[PDB]
RNA sequence: UUCAUCUAGACAGCCGGACGGUGGCCAUGGAAGUCGGAAUCCGCUAAGGAGUGUGUAACAACUCACCGGCCGAAUGAACUA
């Protein structure tokens, strides 16, 4: 539900992992303490894949995908591409995308239903995102930022957005995304809210330095929260 | 108010409910118990004076249901225990003391450090 | 505070005026030292792609000027060798400014960012639009 | 099963300090322990020291006062440092107070067993003015009364 | 948890010693002179500080 | 060099006892001879101090004081160069 862990000593998880409702991706250079946080609470319901994208460990920022599809940038080698075709099931579809804006995580903010992309993206990509992911694509910016990936975490229930955000811009976004939106901070006051955490329906993993009032705001908008083992035997 | 729960961070387990909490709230503020004293080897020689902290950084609760195998199996006079799924140093049991970081004393009690555990309300959401 | 990085060629000595990549108000950065450099008689310490440097603003907002603050190199014009084989080099030098913990004050970075800088710093890879 | 003998001291109304530590190796009980010792110190002061021993088996309650120590001469009186320097008329009652005290005293009769219980009384007024030292040195009463 | 019968077994090797004032060496507690040569076998000893 | 102990049994070491009213009393998270203040008593005794120290969260455990024997000729101290 509301787990916290960290990669090597870095609190931010959304750089290093990509969580959807049907699969999960993790970087390869990890300890056993980071991989056990996912594998214990996901179990064998969704496949957890140790992978790299373009020879890097920043696969949460280079990829973008949801329940139906996964997009990889141009510099992904065909060894890393043919590897992901085997470990992920046949229901997902993977297609390489020719971009000038290579980092697909910071560009595309998407879920199962509605996607927000970078405003400088071209018409050739927007026809491909609606083909592979099967999602209607809307070009829209959070109030002062053009990167919608790092500054807007999105799910099927709700969404956490950038903290320095005006109210009437959230209300125009909420009519567009059709989910309730809360502005807040994560990881003891980091304004980057898309990369500070990952999220889907059953799980939402954040950093270890996330304080106690910040974890309450995250689980409430995403509505992941809902016991006979406790009791007094004196 | 409403009922609350103290769920473990990184284990996601309700360690303690309300209907608990021997909270002991006021300290003493005087020079023998509200201050931390460090003695010496001989003749009650005091080398250090420390002021107590603001808020009591433990939780003083009942011996609960999940604590039962650790307290029966190799029962001792002092030690510690863990969350039932992560095996981290969550809180220790002591039949001696360990007042509060802020100080009183307690009882032979079950202290639970407020670091690496947090307190949720068991009722509905806050709805700001 | 800096993780492990493969050695690439040193291309920015002390005194180099490099561009400023982000939109934090500054226009150029003046490198005065490099974190983690060495010591040798009459040798200037030099920066590379992905190093943390101390740098001052010479042109930009009047709030930012006349004080020293750390910064991170994101582009470089001197060619370096990657392990896969290709020698690459950008068009001009660039630097974003950050706190000594490594978190970035900027909101977004214009232009491309070197790949070995993106893997070394997590917050740079969040703000990066184009990674090589 | 087995018998486990323990000890207890001080307290007036309710005391939960030293005793709870010895109940660590025993079964867990808080409200069962401090209420069982409460009936032992019933009709005893909370100002005074009360010594008890409790033998338990499977959450059991035991209440006895041995009264071998200064528990006796504390009891025949009326309730920054409370001084115990009081005057009591011991010599009439301390002949009978020694009879509860001398269960084994392991001495020759009550003539020497009342000259030690008064020696424990190193505070109160006793009989007349003083009930200590030369005022309570040589006895010319009872002696062959108890034996 | 330390079982203080075992602590008195351990304190004989670590705590119950003596210290020379001049050369700071660790000497047995009933010793009268330092066994080293660099301090000139002096007789200025002290008990090692307890905790 | 100048004292002093010692076959009328030394110093060192060993073997025994070190109890009873006792966790005495105020004192405090807890202080049982040993964190501390004034008190300092009794009984059994050959003899054992409401205790010299080590130790304990508090005990305990052990030594010293003290009382008896075991081994049986040297020994302690201050100084001079």
């Amino acid at each position: 539900m509301a787990t916290r862990t960290q990669f090597e000593n870095s609190n931010e998880i959304g750089v290093f992992s990509k969580l959807t409702n049907t699969y999960c991706l993790v970087a390869v250079g990890g300890s056993e303490n980071f991989y056990s946080a996912f594998e214990a609470e996901l179990g064998d319901a969704i496949p957890i894949v140790h992978t790299t994208i373009a020879g890097t460990r920043i696969i949460g920022r280079m990829t973008a995908g949801n329940r139906r599809g996964l997009l990889v940038p141009t510099q992904t080698t065909d060894q890393e591409l043919q590897h992901l075709r085997n470990s992920l099931p046949d229901s997902v579809k993977i297609q390489r995308v020719e971009e000038r804006l290579s980092a697909l995580g910071n560009v595309i903010c998407c879920n199962d239903y509605v996607a927000l992309v970078h405003p400088d993206i071209d018409r050739e990509t927007e026809e491909l995102i609606s083909d592979v992911l099967g999602v209607e694509v809307f070009r829209q910016t959070i109030s002062g930022n053009i990167l919608v990936g790092s500054y807007c975490s999105l799910s099927n229930q709700g969404g956490l957005v950038h903290p320095q955000t005006s109210v009437q811009d959230q209300e125009e976004l909420s009519s567009l995304l059709q989910v309730p939106l809360v502005a807040g901070t994560v990881n003891r006051g980091s304004s980057v809210v898309g990369a500070g955490m990952v999220v889907n329906d059953y799980l939402a993993v954040t950093g270890l330095d996330t304080t106690a009032p910040e974890l309450s705001v995250i689980e409430s908008i995403f509505r992941l929260q809902d016991e006979s083992i406790s009791g007094n035997l004196r | 108010s409403k009922v609350t729960a103290v769920r473990c961070k990184k284990c996601r387990t309700k360690l303690a409910l309300s209907t608990s909490f021997i909270a002991h709230d006021p300290p003493s503020k005087e020079s023998s118990e509200g201050h931390f004293i460090k003695r010496a080897a001989n003749s009650h020689r005091i080398i250090d004076i420390q002021e107590s902290q603001a808020n009591c950084s433990h939780f003083f609760i009942e011996p609960l249901k999940w604590m039962q195998p650790e307290l029966q199996g190799k029962q001792e006079l002092e030690g510690k225990f863990s969350c039932p799924g992560c095996s981290s140093k969550v809180g220790g049991y002591n039949w001696k003391g360990s007042r509060c970081s802020c100080g009183k004393w307690v009882i032979p009690a079950i202290h639970l450090q407020t670091s690496k555990v947090d307190q949720f309300p068991l009722q509905s959401t806050a709805l700001p | 505070a800096q993780g492990t990085k493969f050695r690439i060629s040193l291309g920015l000595p002390v005194g180099a005026i490099m561009n400023c990549a982000d939109n934090s108000g500054a226009r150029n950065l003046y490198i005065i030292a490099v974190k983690g450099s060495g010591s040798r008689l009459n040798r200037l310490p030099a920066a590379s792609l992905g190093d943390m440097v101390m740098a001052t603003v010479k042109k930009g907002k009047p709030e930012l000027r006349k004080k020293v603050m750390p910064a991170i190199v994101v582009r470089q014009a001197k060619s370096w060798r990657r392990r896969d084989g290709v020698f690459l080099y950008f068009e001009d030098n660039a630097g974003v400014i950050a706190n000594p913990k490594g978190e970035m004050k900027g909101s977004a970075i214009t232009g491309p960012v070197g790949k070995e800088c993106a893997d070394l710093w997590p917050r740079v890879a969040s703000n990066s639009g184009v990674v090589v | 099963x087995x018998x486990x003998x323990x000890x207890x001291x001080x307290x007036x109304x309710x005391x939960x300090x030293x005793x709870x530590x010895x109940x660590x190796x025993x079964x867990x009980x808080x409200x069962x322990x401090x209420x069982x010792x409460x009936x032992a110190t019933k009709e005893f002061k909370g100002i005074k020291v009360t010594v008890q021993l409790k033998i338990q088996n499977r959450q059991a309650a035991a209440s006895v006062v041995p009264s071998a120590s200064s528990l006796v001469i504390t009891a025949l009186k009326e309730p920054k440092n409370v001084k115990h320097s009081g005057n009591i008329q011991l010599d009439e009652i301390i002949x009978x107070x020694x009879x509860x005290x001398x269960x084994x005293x392991x001495x020759x009769x009550x003539x020497x067993x009342x000259x030690x219980x008064x020696x424990x009384x190193x505070x109160x007024x006793x009989x007349x003015x003083x009930x200590x030292x030369x005022x309570x040195x040589x006895x010319x009463x009872x002696x062959x009364x108890x034996x | 948890i330390i079982e203080p019968s075992l602590k008195a077994l351990a304190s004989k090797y670590n705590c119950d010693k003596s210290v020379c004032r001049k050369c700071y060496a660790r000497l047995p507690p009933r010793a009268t002179n330092c066994r080293k040569r660099k301090c000139g076998h002096t007789n200025q000893l002290r008990p090692k500080k307890k905790l």
